[PDB]
């Protein structure tokens, strides 16, 4: 299948300065239709999870401006602004573009 | 075999509203390529020219005029040329649609940028998370009624040329 | 629109559990039911997903075909049935409802844990 | 005028195709809730009908034993409540698509096996955010496109019953 890789594993939380979510996949994502496919999740304990980032170009409402997310087509890195103690979680990386579906490992930010 | 002189010429003009009013309703804005049909803007003076083909003859049945006769065969010929491009560019378009997208025929903006993030050529699911789809399912329909008209004007432009090849003698 | 799941339950292994993913507040029909589980040790794992207005249904591969996934159109709910449940199989079961055209998975269920 | 009705029974065929040939057309599975149109298989024995007039109106154009003058009343009269018929349909369907449908008219199996998942009735997501998509825009193309057939053929429609309605006069 596809399997994706994400560093760091543990990334400890720090606000505002340091913030870098990367994962890349290994069959070089690209339908060429000109845009690449990719979603990101945040799981924290206490509520079901939600969509955070879709195919890397807009957001979802009620989520938190200061969040963003751009690619290449093989190496893909997640940056914010400015992290905060609220919005905290672990990152996962997916793809949608063949059968079957794999959803990454996970970066256990604490 | 040389049934009527006069009758055909009815049938000539009501085909070539016909065209001119398929040009006119085919028009709507699909896609960024807009099908070689509607690029060329043939239906419409293909139109026209039948129509006037028809007002030369339909109403006129009459002889012993050089200029009419010359004005008659030089329009027939434009005609057989006119009826002959249009099955070559049929022939083109229905071969492009069905098989796969070759050409990629430009259009005039004020049809192109109403529908400039859609496509009618091939529209199949890139990811399984669409397969069934209501845009796949609606941009099918429209591929399966291009091709239906498609057809229906390549089996009247057929039955309008051997009407033509039967009438020029 | 509001999705009702059933609470967790415990069974054994080599037994076979199912779990109530009820639908409401939308069109069932019109939806692609996914379902993604969670293990411990791992992130998530997308397992089958199936569509009730034709019976079309996908499966992962990973495995021999144990998985067997069904809808029922009169209740609007799926049911989960797995035979012989393994030690490894202990894992967290999320149903999650698509939208087409660009939000793909927006839509997330409670999820319910099953522990053999 | 009755003088020249003879030319017109071509005329009457080619209306018989049109009427065949866009039954055939509009047959296929454009949503669930097909037009009345089509459901009532209204123009099919139109256009056969229309057919079968025009093959015994262009028959003689004169007197004969008893080949022209019975069918002149009884099938004259079936072409005028076939006119009427059909404009009244048109101007149901024109509105039952402008207007929220008030009729189901289920469409039939065996097209409908084929797309049953197609809405124009009511293609709205709640949404507001969502009008931006290229569903909405298909069904609006879609939407206008049978706007424009209806119109087309109920103008048609309406030439073709005022010429016959002065033909028989």
């Amino acid at each position: 299948d596809i399997v994706m890789t994400q560093t760091p594993l543990s990334l400890p939380v720090t606000p505002g300065e340091p913030a870098s979510i990367s994962c890349r996949s290994s069959k070089s994502l690209l339908h060429s239709n000109g845009i690449t496919y990719l979603y990101w999740y945040l799981q924290k304990p206490g509520q079901s999870p939600q969509l955070l980032i879709y195919q890397m170009s807009n957001l979802v409402s009620g989520v938190p401006d200061r969040f963003s997310g751009s690619g290449s087509g093989t190496d893909f890195t997640l940056k914010i602004s400015r992290v905060e103690a609220e919005d905290v979680g672990v990152y996962y990386c997916a793809q949608n573009l063949e059968l079957p579906y794999t959803f990454g490992g996970g970066t256990k930010v604490e | 075999f040389m049934r009527e002189s006069k009758t055909l010429g009815a049938v000539q003009i009501m085909n070539g509203l016909f065209h001119i009013a398929l040009g006119g309703l085919l028009m709507i804005p699909a896609g960024i390529y807009a099908p070689i049909c509607v690029t060329v803007w043939y239906p419409l003076w293909g139109g026209i020219m039948y129509i006037i083909s028809g007002s030369l003859l339909a109403a006129t049945e009459k002889n012993s005029r050089k200029c009419l006769v010359k004005g008659k065969m030089i329009m027939n010929s434009l005609s057989l040329f006119a009826a002959i491009s249009g099955m070559i560019l049929s022939i083109m378009d229905i071969l492009n649609i069905k098989i796969s997208h070759f050409l990629k025929m430009e259009s005039l903006n004020f049809i192109r940028a109403h529908t400039p993030y859609i496509n009618i050529y091939n529209c199949e699911p890139a990811n399984p998370s669409e397969k069934n789809s209501p845009s796949t399912q609606y941009c099918y329909s429209i591929q399966s009624l291009f091709l239906g008209i498609l057809s229906v004007m390549l089996i009247f432009a057929f039955f309008q040329e051997l009407v033509i090849a039967g009438i020029v003698e | 629109v509001q999705l009702v799941q059933s609470g967790a339950e415990v069974k054994k292994p080599g037994s076979s559990v199912k779990v109530s993913c009820k639908a409401s507040g939308y069109a069932f029909s019109y939806s692609w039911i996914n379902w993604v589980r969670q293990a411990p040790g791992q992130g998530l794992e997308w397992m089958g997903r199936i569509f009730p207005g034709d019976g079309d249904t996908d499966y992962n591969g990973k495995f021999k075909g144990r998985v067997t996934i069904t809808a029922d159109k009169s209740t609007s709910t799926a049911y989960m049935e797995l035979s012989s449940l393994r030690s490894e199989d202990t894992a967290v079961y999320y149903c999650a409802r698509n939208v087409f055209d660009g939000y793909w998975l927006v839509y997330w269920g409670q999820g319910t844990l099953v522990t053999v």
